[PDB]
């Protein structure tokens, strides 16, 4: 009935901003960070 | 006026004249400002290009209306002097591909 | 656990009050039709088995309170879409009808209106 | 030629856990839980990345 | 009470098409081609 009376449903907002240059985020670079971090603390436990 | 109304569905009925070749337009019983003059020895294939936004789109309704004659009387030579409408079974929908 | 949205602090605007208008009408149009199906006739005594009903009076000629409870579950509707932030605009034409302006019940059918994947989406989340 | 190419960065932080993994791998096999066939197999499919 | 004569010397031909309910109307043309 809101369609056939002509309002205009949609949403709220569109995206505010899009991060598609970021190599942040990808997945990749996000998980492959995290592997440097678990390696650099897993050299420093054998270390330890 | 606009909008969908279901007292009944929206009728435009195309009016050919084979003797001026004045094409003319009624939707819901009145006259639209938009009309065509053809060339002698024309002929027109009654149309409807349509995109799908519901399971039902159209229907061609093969009727007449006060004073004009239906569109079997001028498809086929053999009902000219016929005012009832009719849908022979050469009449038939086709589409482009 | 159902925790469903809260809609207290949402108001409406003056603009949907249009919206309200002809819909609660026709939610007392296809009342009527289904309990004139069922044989309820417009008599001003209220008799279940005699089947006489002082409510088949037009939208117009209903009471205020009678209008309520009508208008309530679209109030919540229309305070819930807000609620969920969906924005909604008018068209022209909208407009346009708006400026051009014994019961006989009229029901309109809808059924063969078709909405979108992302509509249906929100319709189900409505519904939800 | 659909898509899925890994970025430089990718790339060379890649080769950097290639590096760490060396530096763990050299002279700890011993202290390794029988695990230095893993971490063998760990930098060969690097080697080859 | 369409006038039978005319009927019989015109050539005026007519055909409608119902736009169904729920199909919106301006994604649909009507009219004739060659």
């Amino acid at each position: 009935f809101l369609q056939i009376n002509g309002y205009a449903v949609s949403r709220g907002f569109k995206d505010l901003e899009l991060d598609t240059p970021s190599i942040e985020k990808r997945f990749a670079y996000s998980f492959l960070q995290q592997l440097i971090r678990y390696v650099d603390e897993a050299h420093q436990y054998i270390l330890e | 006026p606009g909008q969908g109304r279901n007292n009944n569905g929206l009728e435009i009925g195309c009016v050919v004249d084979a003797a001026s070749g004045l094409l003319t337009f009624i939707a819901n019983g009145k006259e639209l400002s938009t009309y065509y003059q053809v060339e002698p020895s024309t002929k027109l294939f009654p149309a409807v290009f349509a995109q799908a936004t519901s399971p039902n789109v159209f229907q061609f309704e093969l009727g007449r209306i006060k004073n004009v004659m239906p569109l079997s009387a001028g498809l086929f030579k053999s009902e000219h002097k016929n005012p009832v409408p009719q849908c022979p079974p050469r009449l038939h929908v086709q589409f482009l591909s | 656990n159902p925790q469903p949205v809260d809609t207290s602090n949402i108001t409406i605007p003056e603009k949907l009050e249009y919206f309200i208008n002809k819909y609660a009408e026709h939610s007392h149009d296809k009342w009527s039709m289904d309990k004139l199906a069922n044989g309820w006739i417009y008599g001003e005594i209220y008799s279940d088995s005699s089947k006489v009903q002082p409510l088949m009076k037009p939208y117009k000629l209903l009471s205020e309170k009678e209008k309520e409870i009508y208008r309530w579950p679209i109030k919540e509707s229309l305070k819930t879409m807000l609620a969920w932030g969906w924005r909604i605009e008018r068209t022209r034409e909208g407009d346009s009808m708006a400026l051009y302006n014994g019961y006989s019940p009229r029901a309109i059918d809808m059924s063969n209106v078709t909405l979108s994947r992302d509509l249906h989406a929100m319709a189900e989340m409505m519904a939800e | 030629c659909s898509g899925g190419h890994a970025s430089n960065k990718e790339k060379e932080m890649v080769t950097s856990l290639f590096c760490k993994l060396g530096v763990l791998v050299r002279h700890r096999i011993s202290l390794f839980g029988n695990d230095a066939t893993s971490i063998v197999n760990c930098l060969h499919i690097l080697g080859q990345t | 009470r369409d006038d039978y004569d005319f009927l019989m010397q015109t050539s005026t031909y007519y055909y409608s098409v119902r736009i169904f309910p729920g199909q919106e109307p301006a994604n649909v043309w009507v009219g004739w081609i060659t």
